[PDB]
């Protein structure tokens, strides 16, 4: 009845003037990066060891 | 890879050059004092191959059951199977590669099946004990077995023919000179020459300090650390 395409899009963060939405990691990018590679480097220090 | 004729050459223009038995050509030494010489060079290398690892060589060595200890001899080998002193031969070597008795320190083993086997290990059957350098003690001789082992290795006797090639790194022979000339000049018990038997001796240590502070004989090793992944450590 409602004549409209049956679909319901709802953004997460909202973009500008845009039908589609930004999700959460956009700006978590390279945050992961850096605290990998420092988690990694911590480890390597640890096992390339001798105990 | 250079020969013994051009080592007396060599020798006789640069370390031993003020020698009695330089020809009058300069150019060679006198057939009266080559035992001597040869006799230098020999321990000459033997100690250049000691200090360095520059001649690492494997030779496989065959069970004969009953026998435990496996002497690493030239006695016991194929190709110079001595009957007298030996019943029967276990190692293996080619003809034009026989067996040359230089063994100065085994390193490694490993089997005919690939299962490396200890060295030295109290508490491992499975291991190849040493009860002296140039042996072996294997205390289960299994059926169809060898052990190619890996060893240090000096440079094969010179006996004293001039056409035996010499194997040593080219820029090692400003050290079996100046040991060369330390071993010559230190036998004259005469105040000057001692003097001058000691500078070649020290000079042999700086030159063979040179070589290990620039890694021109394959001193320095690196290997991928196998060991983390096996303990853990995802």
């Amino acid at each position: 009845p409602d004549g409209k395409l049956p679909f319901v899009l709802v953004p997460y963060m909202p973009r500008k003037r845009e039908l589609y939405g930004e999700a959460d990691a956009e700006l978590l990018g390279d945050n992961q990066k850096i605290l990998g590679a420092t988690m990694r480097g911590m480890i390597d220090l640890l096992g390339r060891s001798a105990n | 890879m250079r020969k013994l004729s051009d080592v007396y050459k060599v020798l006789a223009l640069t370390s031993l050059k003020s020698a009695g038995f330089i020809t009058d050509d300069k150019v060679n030494i006198e057939a009266w004092g080559k035992p001597e010489v040869l006799a230098h060079i020999n321990e000459g290398l033997t100690r250049l191959h000691s200090r360095f690892v520059l001649r690492t060589n494997n030779c496989i060595v065959e069970m004969k059951e009953g026998r435990t200890d496996y002497p690493l001899l030239a006695r016991y080998s194929y190709e110079r199977f001595d009957p007298a002193k030996a019943p029967y031969p276990y190692i293996m070597d080619t003809p034009q590669e026989p067996f040359q008795e230089d063994v100065i320190k085994i390193l490694n083993v490993y089997d005919s099946k690939g299962i490396r086997r200890k060295l030295n290990d109290d508490h491992d059957k499975n291991g190849l004990f040493t009860p002296r350098p140039d042996v072996l003690q294997c205390m289960w001789p299994r059926h169809f077995e060898a052990l190619n082992v890996l060893y240090q290795a000096k440079h094969p006797e010179l006996t004293g023919d001039e056409n035996q090639e010499i194997d040593l790194p080219e820029t090692l022979y400003s050290a079996l000179e100046n040991w060369v000339g330390y071993r010559y000049h230190t036998g004259l018990n005469t105040e000057g020459s001692t003097a001058k038997a000691a500078e070649y001796l020290q000079l042999y240590e700086s030159i063979c300090g040179e070589v290990v502070d620039f890694d021109l004989a394959n001193g320095s090793m690196s290997n991928t650390n196998v060991l983390f992944e096996k303990r853990g450590w995802v």
